[PDB]
RNA sequence: ACUGAACUCCUCACACCCAAUUGGACCAAUCUAUCACCCUAUAGAAGAACUAAUGUUAGUAUAAGUAACAUGAAAACAUUCU
C-alpha cells in the first residue's frame, strides 16, 4: 500500500525530488505529489534509501 | 599490528584446569660458558638459583650444558610440543630468574594476538538468541495475510 | 588439435554432393514459402473489424532505390521503392509479456541462407515451417490486429494516400571528425593557422573541470537506427510487391527497412480503410489491380497533363 | 569513408598503382606463375584476365594492340599474348587465373599469393581438395540423394 | 647470473616402490640470450603454456612473430632430449607445464635525437624457458557452475559467528 | 537379476583378460614398419600382446592418435586398441582416407554396439530386454540397426518422440562417458559361458565360431557392457558427435517373436554435419 | 603531454595481460591428408608448395638454358618431359623441356 | 532521558605525546688493547649510522613495446621491367 501514503503538512506540494540526468539541462525537480503519479513506490523507495547507511551494503 | 600479524583464540592445552593443574613447562636447558662475560649471568644463576628452581619445579627437568652454541640461552620445551628459545645473554641473575620464572608459568601456546579475553564451550545456558525467542506464535501457524 | 575447429557446411561435402545439398536446400525452401501462401485456409485467427485507436501490424521490406514521381499539380517528387520480400509474421506476443502494455508481433523478411544462421534460430524456423529471416523487428499492436504466426505480409497491405514511418540504420560513415559529424564550423584555411583546421575548438568550459556527457565529439556516425515519420504512399506495385514512399529513407539501397503505419496525431485514425488485420490475397475479394496510385499521381501512359 | 571504391590504394600514387600491376601482369605472362603480395596479387587478376580477353580480341585488332603494347612491358610477350595464351583459352569465357594463398612471406610476414594462368606447363600447385565421395558423410548423402530420386 | 634451469634436469630421484604411482618425467630446457624482448616473448610463452607438445608446435609453426621460430626450435630440442635421456616413451606425450620468458643480459647503445641531445637505447635480450612433462595435458579448469556459486555463498553464510560477544 | 548377469559377465571378461596377460609373460619386442604414405618406413619396436595400434600412433604424433580410428595390420582391419601379435607392417585408417569403407563399417558397428548398451540399460526393471543382434547394414543404408526383442508385457507399446529423445540422451551420456571399446579375441566355450543366458547371443557366437576356422570369437565391451560384433570397433565413444536414435520398427513377422529394429544414425567429430544437413539425414534415418 | 605518474606493475599487467592483446589460439591448422604437413586451412602446404617451387625453378632453369637470352619468350607451348618420356601425339609441336630426374609422383 | 573525550574514576603499570635549542640514559657496525677463543665482554679510538640536497655513480623501471626507423617489381637470382 505505498501508493496510500500519507505525508504530513504540505509535503505533497513543497517536497521536491531532484535528479541530474548527467547531460547540460538534464537537471530534472520534481515535486513528491508528480512523483508518487508517476511511480507509486519511489517515496518510501528514496526514504529507505536515504535512511540506510552511506557504504557499500545498502544497494 | 593485528592485521600484520597472526592472532588466535584463548585456549589451554588439555582442558589445565579443569580436572587437575598440569604444568606445560617439561623441559628447561641453559646453554652456559664456563668463561665469556657474556654468560656471567648465566653462571651466577646456575650457581645459585637453578636448584631452588628445580625442587620448586620438580615436573621440570632441568638441563646444564656448560658448553653452549653462539650466546648462551634457555630453550623452553613445553607439553603441546612449543619450544621457546630465549637468549640469557648479559643477563643479571635476577633477570634470568624473573625470565625462567615467566617460562615456567606460561603455557606453550604462541604469545600472538588474543582476539578475545575470554573462552566459553558453552556460551549459552537458557539457549542462544534466533530471530523467533521472543516472537509470539498464532493460531494454526498462520503467516501474516494468510486468508485460511 | 584441441577441437574447437571452426566448420562450415561444405567443408566435408564431395563435389558431387555440394551442389545436390544446394538445390535441395533451395527446393525446401522455396515449398516452405509456397506452403505458406493460402493463410486464410490454414485457420487463421479471428479477424476483428477495425476500431479506432487499433494498430496493425507492419512490414519489413528492402530499399531498392529512388526515382521520380509527378503529381497532378505538376510537383516532382522524389520516391523510394520499397520491395517486400518473403516477408512472414514470425512471432506473436501479449501485453503482459511484451515488455510494455500493447500485444506484439515480431516480422520477418529476405530469407537467407540456412547455413549461415545460429543453432537457436534455425531450430525456431524449423519449428514455424519457415526459411530464416535476415532481419526480425516487433510491431506494437493491438490485440485486435493478433495475425497467426507464418503469415505472409504484402505491399498491398499499405495503400496509396497512407502515411508511414520508415526506421533503418542509417548508412554507417565510420569514426568521423566534428566537422562533419555535427557541422562544426573548424577554423579558418590561413592567416596562421597550423595544425588545426578541423578540430573540436574548445569541449567544455574551464570551471567544471570536465567535459558533459553527450558533448559533441569526434566518433562513429551512422549505422544507427533512425527513423523517417509521415512518409506518404504513392503507390504501390502489388506484382512485385513494391511501395512507393515519399522522400527519402534511412539507409543504403538493398538494406531491409521496417516499415509501419505512421504515429503523427494527424494520421492517427487513418487506417479506416486499410486491410486491417493485413492484406490477404487470398481472400480474393478484388484481384488489385498491378498498379495502386495515389489520386494525385501523374500516371505514365496517361495523356500529358495540361494544367487547363 | 570509401562505400564502393574498388581499387586499392598502391605504390606511390595512381600511375604508380598501374605500374605495379603492369610489371605483375608482365611477369605473369611471362613465367605464367607468380607469387607476390595477395593484395596485389588480387589486384593484378582482374587486369590479367582482361588481358585474356584483349588477346581473344585478335592478334589484328588495333585497340587490343594498344592495350598489349601498353600492358606487356617486355614485347616479346606480345605475340605469347595472342598466339599462346589466348588461343589456349579460345574455348573458355572466364576464369583463365587461379590464385591461391601461400605461407606468409619469411621477410616481412605479407600476405602472399600465388597466381598462375590455368593450363600453363608447370608443375601443379597443391590444389586444395574436397573431402571424398566416400566418407561417412557424403555416403550418407548419397543414400538421401538416392532415396529422394527413388520417391520423387 | 643463474643457471639453475639447467641443473634442474641432473636431479635424480630414489627409485620408486612398486606399489607407487609412476612418476611422469619432466624435461627442462632453455634458450639463453635470445635477440628479442621478454615483454614480446612473453605473449608466445603464454600462449603456449599448457599445451600438448604437438599442439604447441602446431600453434608456434603458424605464428608470425620472430619469437614463434626459436621456441619452435627449443620445443624441438626439449622433445629429443626428453625421448633421448629421460626415458620418455613418446614424443607426444608431452605437454608444456612451464614456458616463461625471462630478461637476458643487454647492451646499451646510443641513439641520437634532434638537437645534439641522444637517448640510450638499449638491445635487448631475452631468456625462454620450458618444463615438459609427460602425459596428457591437464583437462582446462572447469567454469564456475551457479550450483558451486550457492555452494560457496551458502558456506559463507554458515560460516558466520556472532562477532564481538560472548 | 540384470545387474548380476553384468557382474558376471564382467567377471568372465576380466579373468579371460588376466589369463591372455598372464599366457604372455616377458616383454618379446616385435617390429611394426609403418606402412602408410606419411612418415614411411618408421619402425616401432613394440612390446607383443601388450603394445597397440594406438601405442604406434602415439609413437608416431598426436594428430595420428586424434584421426587414426582403424589399423589394417598386414592388411586386415585391426582395432586401435587391440595387443598387436607378431611383427608386422601397419597402416592408420581415418575417416577422410580415400576410401574410408572399413573406417565406415566400423564406426556402423560401433554405434550400433552403443545403441545396444542404451536399449538394455534404458527399459524398467519388470520388463525384460533381449539384444538378439545388430545386423550389418550399409552406410547408404541411412542408418544402423539394432535388433532386440521386448518384454512381451510391451508387444502393442511403440516409443514416443519423448522416449526417443531418452534413448539419444543416454547415447550422448555415453559419449560424454568416453569409454574406450575393450576387445578380446577369445575362445567361444568362454563366450559362450559369459553370454550363456542369451540364447540369441549363444546362436549368434555359434554362428561366428563356425565361420571362423578356429573357434575365435570376437568380444567387444564399452563399460560393464559386453557383446559380440561382425568386425573391428573405433577406439572411443567420444569418436562420435551427433547420436540419435531414430526409430523403431517392429519387424513383419511377429508371430514367432517381436523383433524390434532400432535404428539410429550419427555422425563423428571429423565429420560434423550442419544443423539442417543433420535434420535431413535424421529424416532418412527414421526409415 | 608528460605522464603525471608513473604507472604502477599492477595496472600495467591489467593492461599488458589483456585478451585483447593475448595471442588468439588458431582453429584452422591441420595435417595435409597427402604428405602428413600441417597446414592452414585456406592456405597451401608449405612443403608441397616447396617441393613444387624447386621443381618449377628447375624447369625454368632448363628454359632459360634452351631460350639463351632475354626477349626470347616462344610463341608456342611447352611441355616438360622427365627421364624416359616421349613426346605424345598432342605434344607435337610444342617445344620440350627435358629434365634429368624422373617425374614426380604428385607431377602429371 | 540517553549518547557523548586521551577529562575523571575503575584493574594493572608508569621516564614513555611541543618547533628552535638545551640536559641526560642507552646504542649498531668497525678498528685497537686484553679477553672470549662461538661469533662476545671491559675499555680506547673513529672516514662511527641517510625515507629527502632538481645530490654523485651504477642498476632497473614508468612513459612503452609507445614515438620513430627501413627494402621499387617479377624472376631462371642469369636477368628483365618501372
Ligand atoms: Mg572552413
Ligand atoms: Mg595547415
Ligand atoms: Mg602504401
Ligand atoms: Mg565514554
Ligand atoms: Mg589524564
Ligand atoms: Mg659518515
Ligand atoms: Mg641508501
Ligand atoms: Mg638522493
Ligand atoms: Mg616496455
Ligand atoms: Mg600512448
Ligand atoms: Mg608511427
Ligand atoms: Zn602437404
Amino acid at each position: 500500500n505505498t501508493r496510500h501514503i500519507a505525508f504530513s503538512g504540505n509535503k505533497w506540494e513543497q517536497k521536491v525530488y531532484s535528479s541530474h540526468t548527467g547531460y547540460p539541462g538534464g537537471f530534472r525537480q520534481v515535486t513528491a505529489a508528480q512523483l508518487h503519479l508517476r511511480d507509486p513506490v519511489a517515496i518510501v523507495k528514496l526514504a529507505i534509501y536515504g535512511m540506510l547507511p552511506k557504504n557499500l551494503h545498502r544497494r | 599490528t593485528a592485521r600484520g600479524t597472526p592472532s588466535r583464540f584463548l585456549a589451554s592445552v588439555l582442558h589445565n584446569g579443569l580436572g587437575r593443574y598440569v604444568q606445560q613447562l617439561q623441559r628447561l636447558s641453559f646453554s652456559v660458558s664456563r668463561d665469556g662475560a657474556s654468560s656471567r649471568g648465566a653462571r651466577e644463576f646456575v650457581e645459585r638459583e637453578v636448584i631452588d628452581f628445580a625442587r620448586r619445579n620438580p615436573g621440570v627437568v632441568i638441563y646444564v650444558n656448560s658448553r653452549p652454541c653462539c650466546v648462551p640461552r634457555v630453550v623452553a620445551e613445553y607439553l603441546n610440543g612449543a619450544v621457546r628459545e630465549e637468549s640469557i645473554h648479559c643477563k643479571s641473575v635476577e633477570e634470568i630468574s624473573t625470565l625462567v620464572q615467566k617460562l615456567a608459568d606460561q603455557s606453550g601456546l604462541d604469545v600472538i594476538r588474543i582476539r578475545k579475553p575470554f573462552h566459553t564451550d558453552n556460551p549459552s545456558i537458557q539457549g542462544q538468541w534466533h530471530p523467533f525467542t521472543n516472537k509470539p506464535t498464532t493460531f494454526r501457524g498462520l503467516r501474516p495475510r494468510e486468508v485460511q | 588439435l584441441h577441437g574447437k575447429s571452426g566448420t562450415w557446411w561444405d567443408e566435408h561435402l564431395s563435389e558431387e554432393n555440394v551442389p545436390f545439398i544446394k538445390q535441395l536446400v533451395s527446393d525446401e525452401d522455396k515449398a516452405q514459402l509456397a506452403s505458406k501462401l493460402c493463410p486464410l485456409k490454414d485457420e487463421p485467427w479471428p479477424i476483428h473489424p477495425w476500431e479506432p485507436g487499433s494498430f496493425r501490424v507492419g512490414l519489413i521490406a528492402l530499399k531498392l532505390g529512388m526515382m521520380p514521381l509527378w503529381t497532378k499539380d505538376g510537383q516532382k517528387h522524389v520516391v523510394t521503392l520499397l520491395q517486400v520480400q518473403d516477408c512472414h509474421v514470425l512471432k506473436y506476443t501479449s501485453k503482459e509479456n511484451c515488455n510494455g502494455k500493447m500485444a506484439t508481433l515480431s516480422v520477418g523478411g529476405k530469407t537467407v541462407s540456412r547455413f549461415r544462421k545460429a543453432t537457436s534460430i534455425l531450430e525456431f524456423y524449423r519449428e514455424l515451417g519457415l526459411p530464416p529471416k535476415q532481419t526480425v523487428k516487433i510491431f506494437n499492436i493491438t490485440d485486435n490486429a493478433a495475425i497467426k504466426p507464418g503469415t505472409p505480409l504484402y505491399a498491398a497491405h499499405f495503400r496509396p494516400g497512407q502515411y508511414v514511418d520508415v526506421t533503418a540504420k542509417t548508412i554507417g560513415k565510420g569514426f568521423q571528425g566534428v566537422m562533419k559529424r555535427w557541422g562544426f564550423k573548424g577554423q579558418p584555411a590561413t592567416h596562421g593557422q597550423t595544425k588545426t583546421h578541423r578540430r573540436p575548438g574548445a569541449v567544455a568550459t574551464g570551471d567544471i573541470g570536465r567535459v558533459w556527457p553527450g558533448t559533441k565529439m569526434p566518433g562513429k556516425m551512422g549505422n544507427i537506427y533512425r527513423t523517417e515519420y509521415g512518409l506518404k504512399v504513392w503507390r504501390i506495385n502489388t506484382k512485385h510487391n513494391i511501395i512507393y514512399v515519399n522522400g527519402s529513407v534511412p539507409g543504403h539501397k538493398n538494406c531491409l527497412v521496417k516499415v509501419k503505419d505512421s504515429k503523427l496525431p494527424a494520421y492517427k485514425d487513418l487506417g479506416k480503410n486499410l486491410p486491417f488485420p493485413t492484406y490477404f490475397p487470398d481472400g480474393d475479394e478484388e484481384e488489385l489491380p498491378e498498379d495502386l496510385y495515389d489520386e494525385n499521381v501523374c500516371q505514365p501512359g496517361a495523356p500529358s497533363i495540361t494544367f487547363a | 569513408i570509401s562505400h564502393g571504391r574498388v581499387f586499392r590504394r598502391m605504390g606511390l600514387g595512381p600511375e604508380s598503382r598501374i605500374h605495379l600491376l603492369r610489371n605483375l601482369l608482365t611477369g605473369l605472362v611471362r613465367h605464367e606463375r607468380i607469387e607476390a603480395p595477395w593484395a596485389r596479387v588480387d589486384e593484378m587478376r582482374g587486369y590479367a584476365e582482361k588481358l585474356i580477353d584483349y588477346g581473344k580480341l585478335g592478334d589484328t585488332n588495333e585497340r587490343a594492340m594498344r592495350m598489349a603494347d601498353f600492358w606487356l612491358t617486355e614485347k616479346d610477350l606480345i605475340p605469347k599474348l595472342f598466339q599462346v595464351l589466348a588461343p589456349r583459352y579460345k574455348d573458355q569465357t572466364g576464369g583463365y587465373t587461379r590464385m591461391l594463398q601461400i605461407p606468409n612471406r619469411s621477410l616481412d610476414r605479407a600476405k602472399m599469393a600465388v597466381i598462375e594462368y590455368k593450363g600453363n606447363c608447370l608443375p601443379p600447385l597443391p590444389l586444395p581438395r574436397r573431402d571424398s565421395h566416400l566418407t561417412l558423410l557424403n555416403q550418407l548423402l548419397q543414400g538421401l540423394r538416392q532415396d529422394l530420386r527413388q520417391s520423387q | 647470473i643463474s643457471r639453475k634451469w639447467e641443473k634442474k634436469n641432473k636431479i635424480v630421484y630414489p627409485p620408486q616402490l612398486p606399489g607407487e604411482p609412476r612418476r611422469p618425467a619432466e624435461i627442462y630446457h632453455c634458450r639463453r640470450q635470445i635477440k628479442y624482448s621478454k615483454d614480446k616473448m612473453w605473449y608466445l610463452a603464454k600462449l603456449i603454456r599448457g599445451m600438448s607438445i604437438d599442439q604447441a608446435l602446431a600453434q608456434l609453426e603458424f605464428n608470425d612473430k620472430k619469437g614463434a621460430k626459436i621456441i619452435k626450435e627449443v620445443l624441438l630440442e626439449a622433445q629429443d632430449m626428453a625421448v633421448r635421456d629421460h626415458n620418455v616413451e613418446f614424443r607426444s606425450n608431452l605437454y608444456i607445464a612451464e614456458s616463461t620468458s625471462g630478461r637476458g643480459q643487454c647492451l646499451k647503445r646510443i641513439r641520437y635525437h634532434g638537437r645534439g641531445r641522444f637517448g640510450i637505447m638499449e638491445k635487448v635480450y631475452c631468456h625462454y624457458f620450458v618444463k615438459l612433462v609427460e602425459g596428457p595435458p591437464p583437462p582446462p579448469e572447469p567454469p564456475k557452475t551457479a550450483v558451486a556459486h550457492a555452494k560457496e555463498y551458502i558456506q559463507q553464510l554458515r560460516s558466520r559467528t556472532i562477532v564481538h560477544t560472548l | 537379476s540384470p545387474t548380476e548377469l553384468t557382474e558376471m559377465r564382467n567377471d568372465l571378461f576380466n579373468k579371460e583378460k588376466a589369463r591372455q596377460l598372464s599366457l604372455t609373460p616377458r616383454t618379446e619386442k616385435i617390429e611394426v614398419k609403418h606402412v602408410g604414405k606419411t612418415d614411411p618406413g618408421t619402425v616401432f619396436v613394440m612390446n607383443k600382446n601388450i603394445s597397440t595400434p594406438y601405442s604406434c600412433a602415439m609413437h608416431l604424433s598426436e594428430w595420428y592418435c586424434r584421426k587414426s580410428i582403424l589399423a589394417l595390420v598386414d592388411g586386415q582391419p585391426w582395432d586401435m586398441y587391440k595387443p598387436l601379435t607378431k611383427s608386422c607392417e601397419i597402416k592408420f585408417l581415418t575417416f577422410k582416407d580415400c576410401d574410408p569403407g572399413e573406417v565406415n563399417k566400423a564406426y556402423w558397428r560401433s554405434c550400433a554396439m552403443m545403441m545396444g548398451c542404451v536399449i538394455e540399460r534404458a527399459f524398467k526393471d519388470e520388463y525384460m530386454v533381449n539384444l538378439v543382434r545388430a545386423p550389418e547394414v550399409p552406410v547408404i543404408s541411412g542408418a544402423f540397426c539394432y535388433d532386440v526383442v521386448l518384454d512381451s508385457k510391451l508387444d502393442e507399446w511403440m516409443p514416443t518422440k519423448e522416449n526417443l529423445r531418452s534413448f539419444t540422451k543416454d547415447a550422448h551420456a555415453l559419449i560424454y562417458k568416453d569409454l574406450p571399446f575393450e576387445t578380446l579375441e577369445v575362445e567361444a566355450k568362454v563366450a559362450l559361458e559369459i553370454f550363456q543366458h542369451s540364447k540369441y547371443k549363444v546362436d549368434f557366437i555359434e554362428e561366428k565360431a563356425s565361420q571362423n576356422p578356429e573357434r575365435i570369437v570376437k568380444l567387444h565391451r564399452i563399460g560393464d557392457f559386453i557383446d559380440v560384433s561382425e568386425g573391428p570397433l573405433i577406439p572411443r565413444t567420444s569418436i562420435c558427435f551427433q547420436y540419435e536414435v531414430s526409430a523403431v520398427h517392429n519387424l513383419q513377422p511377429t508371430q514367432p517373436s517381436l523383433i524390434r529394429r532400432f535404428q539410429g544414425v550419427s555422425l563423428p567429430v571429423h565429420l560434423r554435419a550442419h544443423f539442417t544437413i543433420w535434420d535431413k539425414l535424421l529424416e532418412r534415418s527414421r526409415k | 603531454a608528460a605522464p603525471k605518474n608513473r604507472r604502477t606493475i599492477e595496472v600495467n599487467r591489467c593492461r599488458r595481460r589483456n585478451p585483447q592483446k593475448l595471442i588468439k589460439v588458431k582453429n584452422n591448422i591441420d595435417v595435409c591428408p597427402e604428405c602428413g604437413h600441417l597446414k592452414q586451412k585456406h592456405v597451401l602446404c608449405a612443403y608441397c608448395y616447396e617441393k613444387v617451387c624447386k621443381e618449377t625453378a628447375e624447369i625454368r632453369r632448363q628454359i632459360g638454358k634452351q631460350e639463351g637470352g632475354p626477349f626470347k619468350a616462344p610463341t608456342i607451348e611447352t611441355v616438360v618431359l622427365y627421364t624416359g618420356e616421349t613426346p605424345s601425339e598432342q605434344d607435337q609441336g610444342k617445344r620440350i623441356i627435358e629434365r634429368d630426374r624422373k617425374r614426380p609422383s604428385w607431377f602429371t
